């Protein structure tokens, strides 16, 4: 979700951008500002919520030992999804 | 207050070594200016020797004085034998250091340091 | 695989780094996630020892297979987070296969 | 004589009866592992991490709760003890979540550290883990309750220290859950302390979340200036930035707690900061300039005005070094209009005698009193850590507490005598039944809040309260050395200003309006441009753009309390000093150095060039101001009482109402907390 | 026990017996003798005893520590004599190692052991260079590791890690110059020590 | 043979420290406060010596924290307060000593949780 | 990769880039964090 | 840190199978060459007595006939379980030390051969997770493993207080460390004993009565690397 | 003109006994006579007693009172006030 400030400089996924009177943007003249275009916050929001049967579910990020430490997520609250604290995948009790 | 001496058993013995080292440094300066092709004068070199000696003039411990002379002789040997290079000799003069403020107002304007 | 960053700003890599080459700052992301706002590696401090990737608990920071990245200026070797994420997106195809090949020895 | 002999690993130790096994081990320098035990809470005995073997006893005992018997040999390192610790640790970690990398406790976690030292190195738990839903308890404390180890420290703290019975356990067995049951917020002025006492990352600081790891922070031991208690703190910094505020143990002041304003208002130091000198331009607008230009402009005025034409007002966060520097500068133009925003009556002795404006009994002295009379004050919000000391005495000593003023909630039951100040006269006369309570008291305590002295009839109230203390001493119920009369201050800088000879209040400025006014961190709005001549030249020196800065002609950016080594005197007269944690931002400067620089440019150079020298000057004016951490003790109450009976001021008919009635008024009270976004979220939370 | 280092009581007993042997023969100088739990013998001596003790250990027929493995110093600022001089000797005849330790402060010289071991020559120059301990009667005592004109003794605990000066080339004077150190990134100090005691066996009395 | 020296021990001229970092520094001698986040007391055993904090600024290129203070990371450990004070004195550093803070001994009694007539009775376990 | 193709991910570069040093596409470092200390903005009116 | 990858030992065998031939080719160029012998024979002679007192070790001792090798006399790891011979010189000069180094290479192949055949199965780091980090799969599944992984990579393991001088027979000679632990997770003092330090200190002694070109030969026979000399 | 008087003394040392006696008896009378003169009494342990007088434009003098009597203190103040 890149966006360009009024001066035309892209804003990073951390919200950084030199303001109008900041001399430091001179470093990009004749070169470029390296900005990663694949904003993780936007990409994880495209994942569908996973519907599960149990009150408690576990996530290890997928891929077994290639994922993250396995944690267990409580799904009792019906006002919100259970979100994995490592990978951001969401779960809901059906 | 009973201690092992280094060289001198009292200040009078220690001050003899200090004077002997000053003599050696004083006579060396003209050779140093020539050997290292320094842009400083012999008077500037001898003034530098005096300043370095003067800053330690307040010592009253013969052991501390011995160490200062021991180190001063080591420094002289480095210079005479030309183990030092031109940069090492000129490090006594801090030519590229901008003068640092001395009075309260000047320091206050430039930062927080006392 | 979903595109979310693996790094959760635990700072184990920064703690273990023998050269103090890693600099990290973090805060809650707008969605509440624990993510870094700074992740710098001074590649001229780094000793390329691999302790960071040993320490990482989620396979986030790795040393890739590329060795042909010499530059014309010193400044180009001070990597920030965008450069390191771009390296990840650039090399993930090879990096993933190499990890698949060696992870059972770890 | 009364001590009994016990052995710790065969080493003889003499302990008083009632000493627990855990306490006996501490005497030989051995710390038994614990989770549920806290020396400042009631004993729980539920975590079982403190189990220890007693020689010739088949059953291990909970060292935290078990009183030690004569001749016992405590085996703190035997195989039986070690196996008990491993088993208990195994049970604690069975359901604990694999959260360390994402958990803020990591690196300073007692569960991690005692696992390393006293637990096994691997798992044999082959089942699924428990997971519990989180609880919302406010904007200050984040709860990740899957990490909770059910130690009940937070429950015991809330009930005993904070006097709030909102936390408990619901359910049974493995499903037992700590929380509030219903959706409720734990918003108490001492609530943030449950972050410190929770051994795990179940309770964590919401403002702090994810920002730092413990091993990388630098610790600056400093002092809190949000109230007049002077709580000892640690300022955590990283790479030149303030990261959080932690308590620092001091038994005689704040123990190991801080208030929520002390803990969470530090983010105000990152907003609305004065970073550059400013002067008015041709359009009448403030514009940035250099120190040379701004100081020259102020110096030109200081050389043109004299006597009553120059005045200064000191705000609530000003330090002693700046206070004496400004006094010395103004004295050099023969001006003695050095004022403070906080009022203290000058009738009688006024500030001549220190005992007239100190908490003479001392904060720790509350623990010895048997009766406390609070007059016109809400110590819960004026001095939260002093109110907690009262509740500690109310709880453990059965202290009797009575209040005159609004019937606020103090977290403990008290006797409300009413809110009319005429009650003070009834008590002094002897008609009121409470007078007998004071007479029968061996160690009575009378505390008049500095907030009540802000009324117009403040001198009348002080005389009346001081009159009650006079009667108590005349009767032999008191022990002589025991001090009865106390003033409870709420402003960090007040006592130091009074010690140095400042005039309390802005009455003198209102009597003799100045041509030139120095606002030294003064942001109380006490004196506006409506109270001053048309062309008054106002200089504001401070660290926040708030109330004083917008109306000034010149702004001199000063340092905040985290950015200087400065002296503050707390409500009991104890001098303490902060330390530099980070340097002042931008072009800001140490406050006393600005005044010293101004004095030189104006041709009135002050005779001190260093922090040490200005502190030598402080000694010349009041030797106690450099006796750091000492409580000197002031006398001559009779002389002060004899002078308060001369002029007879009348007591107004208004009831005593403290400025802070509810928690919503506690969060914002000074420039730093008013600029704090966390304090704004707390205010929003307790109103909606 | 696969993970635990095995004990060797035979060597512990041999080294203990030889430790008493040395103490009985040199009571004028020996202050303490200890054998570590991994079987290393240390003789702690008065600094006057450096030459007699080292000479004895080199030349005695029951000792024959002909090889000086290492000579170094340790800075402990909390001690009145902050410097601990450590001699690590080796005996090829008896296939054994011994350690001899003495002490000194900033101003008290130590006798040079060059007469006993020629190996000591440079080791003592390094100790002088890095710690500032002066060795009396050393044939050629001067810096060995630090740059010429270097001030201070970098291995002292109170010498900063990055020092006080740093070098660069200056075009104006056309030479390398020395200036006060400034770092683009300050070294980040870490507080790593756990607040919980790790080894009860080494607990000091309160 | 020994000599007699009655001078106060001072080694400032033979340590190689620049004068700026002897005469303008303020050493603080203290026992570090227990980290309130943890109950362990093992880090409150020894005496410490730190120096006054000085300026740190943001590196223009990276935003890293820069410093010009060579003593910014210097922390020394001492067994006693006297050892620390002696070390500061011979090095010429002006110093401040803060007395060790020892937790006051407490009176604990599990039985008090169930008092018949006192306020120490707990309402929950 | 003609026999063991790499796993496809939506974020992997579809176009490989060679070393770009010394060109206008070279990497330039910068601080990715936002401003820490917010300054007080004086009022834009001459009420003084 | 990690176990050998599958197939590595086969490749080490294929390399070792041909290496002695490479040594032979080297010896064909040098060992009997009269120019090589003129540059090395009777150059830099050191007596057995002097070598000991000057702190020499390794080949600088064995070239002079001293029968000493730490792998034999103070064995470490599994060196007591392999068979090999220690080459010993007779003239104490550069040529004999060169022959000692060439023969040591042959003995190294001989040891490598036994290692390839005697390699046992099992784990490759101590099964104590308070010292050695757990396996990654365990770290991602077990609570205890995650804690110990977290602590070992941040604080590191604490080492009991004490001091040791530990030495090995490094290729250049006795390489040792005097390591002082104060009980924490960071060493209090670490003095490094570099064998080349004492060898280079003996350059003046060994070069006496020789010509300028011989100084190059004597520096070479000591095998000096200034990373270990200067540290 | 006189602007301020400060008296420093110790709470327990015998050297301040005379100053202590003065404050016990004479101070209240003094304050009544000079209602608008700040007489700052500041006790601190183990200080030698002193009398500070501050005059116009920040000119200050100090007089020692060590081992003084209450009357010698009274004369010392009489000198300062006039
Ligand atoms: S590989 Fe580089 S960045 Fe990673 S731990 Fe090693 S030195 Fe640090
Ligand atoms: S890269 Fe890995 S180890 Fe480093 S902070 Fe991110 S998650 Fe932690
Ligand atoms: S509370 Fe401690 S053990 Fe539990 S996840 Fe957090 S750091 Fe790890
Ligand atoms: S939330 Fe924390 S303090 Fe409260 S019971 Fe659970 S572990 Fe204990
Ligand atoms: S500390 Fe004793 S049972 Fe918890
Ligand atoms: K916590
Ligand atoms: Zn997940």
């Amino acid at each position: 979700g890149v966006r360009t400030s009024p001066t035309g400089e892209k804003v990073t996924h951390t919200g950084q951008v030199y303001d109008d009177g900041d001399y430091r943007k001179v470093r990009f003249v004749g070169r470029q500002k390296e900005v990663n275009e694949n904003f993780a916050i936007d990409l994880i929001a495209e994942q569908p919520v996973s519907q599960v049967g149990s009150r408690v579910i576990s996530c290890d990020g997928g891929g077994g030992a290639l994922g993250h430490p396995r944690v267990y997520i409580n799904l009792d609250k019906e006002t919100k999804t259970g979100t994995c604290g490592y990978c951001g995948l969401q779960f809901r009790q059906q | 207050t009973s201690v092992k001496p280094i060289f001198s058993r009292d200040m009078n013995e220690a001050k003899r070594r200090v004077r002997e080292l000053y003599r050696a440094w004083y006579r060396e300066v003209p050779n140093t200016v020539h050997l290292f092709q320094l842009d400083i004068s012999v008077k500037q070199g001898r003034d530098k020797v005096r300043e370095m000696f003067k800053k330690n003039a307040h010592i009253t411990d013969p052991r501390v004085v011995d160490l200062l002379v021991i180190k001063g002789k080591m420094e002289l040997e480095e210079t005479i034998k030309v183990w030092k290079q031109r940069t090492h000799v000129m490090r006594f003069f801090h030519e590229t250091e901008a003068p640092r403020p001395k009075d309260f107002l000047s320091k206050f304007y430039v930062g927080h340091d006392p | 695989p979903s595109g979310e960053e693996r790094c959760i700003a635990c700072k184990l890599c920064e703690a273990v780094c023998p050269a103090q080459a890693i600099t990290i700052e973090a805060e809650p992301r707008a969605d509440g996630s624990r993510r870094t706002t700074r992740y710098d590696i001074d590649m001229t401090k780094c000793i390329y020892c691999g302790f960071c990737q040993e320490a990482c608990p989620v396979d986030a920071i790795v040393e890739g297979p590329n060795f042909e990245f010499s530059t014309e200026t010193h400044e180009e070797l001070l990597y920030n987070k965008e450069k390191l994420l771009n390296n990840g997106d650039k090399w993930e195809a090879e990096i993933a296969a190499n990890i698949q090949a060696d992870y059972l020895y770890r | 004589s009364n001590l009994i002999e016990v052995f710790v690993d065969g080493q003889s130790v003499m302990v008083e009866p009632g000493t627990t096994v855990l306490q006996a081990c501490e005497k030989v320098g051995m710390q038994i592992p614990r989770f549920c035990y806290h020396e400042r809470l009631s004993v729980a005995g539920n975590c079982r991490m403190c189990l220890v073997e007693i020689e010739k006893a088949p059953k291990v005992v909970a060292a935290c709760a078990m009183p030690v018997m004569k001749g016992w040999n405590i085996l703190t390192n035997s195989e039986k003890t070690k196996k008990a610790r491993e088993g208990v640790m195994e049970f604690l970690l069975a359901n604990h979540p694999l959260d360390c990398p994402i958990c803020d406790q990591g690196g300073e976690c007692d569960l991690q550290d005692q696992s390393m030292m006293f637990g096994s190195d691997r798992s044999r738990f082959l089942e699924g883990k428990r997971a519990v839903e989180d609880k919302n308890i406010g904007p200050l404390v984040k709860t990740i309750m899957t990490r909770c180890i059910q130690c009940t420290r937070c429950i015991r703290f809330a009930s005993e220290i904070a006097g709030v019975d909102d936390l408990g356990t619901t359910g049974r067995g493995n499903d037992m859950q700590v929380g509030t049951y219903i959706e409720k917020m734990f918003m108490s002025e001492l609530s943030g302390n449950i972050i410190d006492i929770c051994p795990v990352g179940a309770l964590t600081s919401k403002p702090y979340a994810f920002t730092a790891r413990p091993w990388e922070t630098r610790k600056t031991e400093s002092i809190d200036v949000m109230d007049a208690v002077g709580s000892n703190i640690v300022v955590s910094t990283r790479t030149g930035e303030v990261m959080r505020i932690l308590p620092r143990m001091h038994e005689d002041i704040n123990e190991e707690w801080i208030s929520d304003k002390t803990r969470f208002a530090y983010d105000g130091l990152k907003r609305q900061r004065l970073t550059e000198p400013m002067v008015r331009n041709e359009k009448g607008l403030l514009t940035h300039t250099t120190w040379e230009d701004a100081l020259s402009r102020v110096a030109g005025m200081l050389q043109s005005f004299q006597g009553n034409d120059v005045a200064a007002i000191a705000g609530g966060l000003v330090d002693a070094e700046a206070l004496i520097a400004l006094k010395d500068l103004l004295n050099r133009v023969d001006s003695d209009t050095l004022c403070t925003e906080e009022v203290f009556p000058t009738a009688g002795a006024g500030t001549d005698l220190r005992s007239n404006y100190l908490l003479n009994t001392t904060i720790a002295g509350v623990e010895e009193a048997d009766v406390v009379l609070l007059v016109g004050t809400n110590p819960r919000f004026e001095a939260p850590l002093f109110n907690a000391r009262i509740r500690k005495s109310w709880l453990h000593n059965d202290l009797k507490v009575a209040l005159i003023g609004s019937p606020v909630d103090l977290t403990y039951r008290y006797d409300h005598l009413g809110d009319s100040p005429k009650i003070l006269q009834d008590i002094a006369s002897g008609s009121h039944p409470f007078s007998q309570v004071l007479q029968e008291a061996k160690k009575p305590m009378v505390i008049l809040g500095s907030s009540a002295l802000q009324r117009n009839d403040g001198a009348a109230i002080l005389a009346a309260v001081s009159n009650i203390a006079q009667k108590i001493r005349t009767s032999s119920g008191v022990t002589g050395d025991w001090k009865v009369m106390n003033i409870l201050h709420r402003i960090a800088s007040q006592v130091a200003a009074l010690d140095l000879g400042y005039k309390p209040g802005v009455e003198a400025i209102q009597k003799n309006p100045p041509k030139m006014l120095f606002l030294l961190g003064a942001d109380g709005g006490c004196i506006t441009r409506q109270d001053l001549p048309k062309d008054c030249f106002i200089v504001y020196q401070g660290h926040h753009g708030d109330v004083g800065a917008p109306i000034a002609d010149v702004i001199l950016p000063g340092a905040a309390y985290t950015e200087k080594s400065a002296t503050y005197v707390n409500t009991e007269g104890r001098a303490q000093q902060t330390k530099v944690a980070v340097t002042p931002p931008g072009l800001a400067r140490e406050d006393w150095k600005i005044i010293r620089a101004l004095s030189e440019i104006a041709g009135m150079t002050l005779p001190y060039d260093t922090l040490d020298q200005v502190r030598n000057r402080l000694e010349e004016v009041s030797p106690n101001l450099v006796r750091y951490d000492d409580v000197e003790g002031a006398n001559y109450f009779q002389q002060a009482s004899e002078l308060s009976k001369l002029v007879n001021q009348q007591l107004l008919a208004d009831p005593l109402v403290p400025p802070q009635l509810t928690i919503k008024d506690f969060y914002m009270t000074d420039s730093i907390s008013r600029a704090s976004q966390t304090m704004a979220k707390c205010v929003k939370a307790v109103t909606e | 026990r696969p993970t635990v280092r095995p004990r060797n009581d035979v060597a512990h007993k041999q080294l203990s017996a030889f430790g008493e042997y040395v103490a009985e023969i040199l009571p004028k100088y020996v202050q303490q003798v200890q054998v570590s739990c991994f079987n290393e013998l240390e003789i702690c001596i008065h600094p006057d005893g450096v030459i007699p003790v080292l000479t004895f250990l080199r030349d005695h027929s029951n000792a024959q520590f002909k090889s000086l493995a290492d000579l170094t110093a340790v800075d402990i600022p909390t001690r009145q004599n902050r410097f601990e001089i450590v001699y690590n000797l080796l005996s090829l005849r008896f296939n054994s190692r011994i350690r001899v330790k003495t002490y000194t402060d900033e101003l008290t010289p130590i006798e040079s052991s060059v007469p006993v071991y020629k190996a000591a020559n440079w080791y003592e120059r390094e100790i002088w260079d890095m710690f500032g301990v002066f060795f009396a009667n050393h044939p050629d005592l001067r810096r060995i590791l630090t740059d010429y004109g270097f001030e201070g003794h970098p291995f002292r605990k109170d010498f900063p890690l990055s020092g006080y000066v740093e070098l660069r080339y200056d075009d104006e004077v056309k030479r390398v110059v020395a200036e006060p150190v400034e770092l683009a990134q300050e070294f980040r100090k870490f507080d790593l020590n756990s607040p919980w005691e790790a080894f009860p066996a080494y607990r000091q009395p309160p | 043979q020994l000599i007699t020296v009655d001078e106060k021990l001072d080694i400032t001229t033979i340590t190689g420290v620049p004068e700026e970092h002897i005469k303008t520094r303020k050493a603080r001698i203290f026992v570090p406060a227990r980290n309130n986040m943890q109950s362990g007391v093992n880090n409150t055993k020894k005496w410490k010596m730190e120096f006054d904090t000085r300026e740190r600024w943001e590196n223009p290129l990276m935003g890293w924290a820069s410093t010009a203070d060579p003593l910014s990371n210097l922390v020394l450990t001492f067994s006693t307060k006297e050892d620390a004070v002696a070390f500061a004195e011979k090095n010429g550093w002006s110093y401040d000593v803060e007395e060790r803070k020892v937790p006051k001994p407490k009176s604990k009694s599990y039985g008090a949780n169930f008092s018949w007539n006192k306020r120490t009775r707990v309402s929950t376990k | 990769p003609t026999v063991k193709p790499p796993t496809a991910r939506k974020f992997i570069w579809t176009n490989h880039k060679f070393n770009l040093s010394g060109t206008p596409q070279q990497y330039v470092p910068y601080s990715t964090t936002r401003k820490k200390i917010q300054e007080w903005v004086p009022p834009s009116t001459p009420y003084k | 840190h990690q176990d050998l990858p599958l197939g590595l030992m086969d490749d080490i065998y294929e390399f070792s199978k041909n290496f002695s031939l490479r040594i032979d080719e080297l010896e064909e160029m040098l060992t009997n060459n009269r120019i090589w012998r003129n540059r090395t024979v009777d150059i830099g002679i050191v007596t057995a007595e002097d070598a000991l007192n000057y702190g020499f070790s390794g080949v600088m001792l064995r070239g002079s006939g001293i029968q000493w090798d730490l792998r034999k006399t103070q064995p470490y790891d599994v060196y007591d379980q392999v068979e090999f011979d220690v080459p010993i010189g007779s003239r104490g000069d550069c040529y004999d030390r060169y022959l000692c180094r060439v023969e040591e290479m042959r003995q190294s192949i001989r040891i490598i051969s036994q290692c390839l055949n005697k390699m046992p199965p099992g784990e490759i780091k101590v099964d104590d997770a308070k010292v050695s980090p757990p396996k990654r799969a365990e770290m991602k599944t077990s609570m205890e493993s995650l804690i110990h992984h977290f602590k070992l990579y941040t604080e590191g393991y604490q080492v009991p207080p004490g001091a040791t001088y530990t030495a090995i027979e490094a290729p250049k000679g006795e390489f040792g460390v005097y390591l002082v632990s104060d009980g924490s997770s960071r060493p209090y003092r670490c003095k490094i004993k570099a064998p080349g330090f004492a060898h280079l200190a003996g350059l003046d002694k060994m070069s006496k009565g020789h010509m300028l070109a011989d100084v190059v030969a004597i520096i070479g026979t000591q095998d000096i690397v200034f990373g270990e000399v200067d540290r | 003109g006189l602007r301020e008087i400060r008296i420093h003394l110790c709470q327990r040392s015998p050297g301040s006994q005379g100053v202590r006696d003065f404050i016990e008896k004479r101070y209240v009378e003094l304050k009544k006579a000079n209602p608008d003169l700040p007489i700052l009494i500041r006790e601190c342990s183990d200080v030698q007693p002193k009398l500070w007088a501050r005059y116009a434009f920040g000119q200050e003098k100090n007089v020692s009172l060590n081992n003084f009597s209450a009357d010698q203190v009274t004369r010392a103040l009489e000198n300062v006030l006039s």
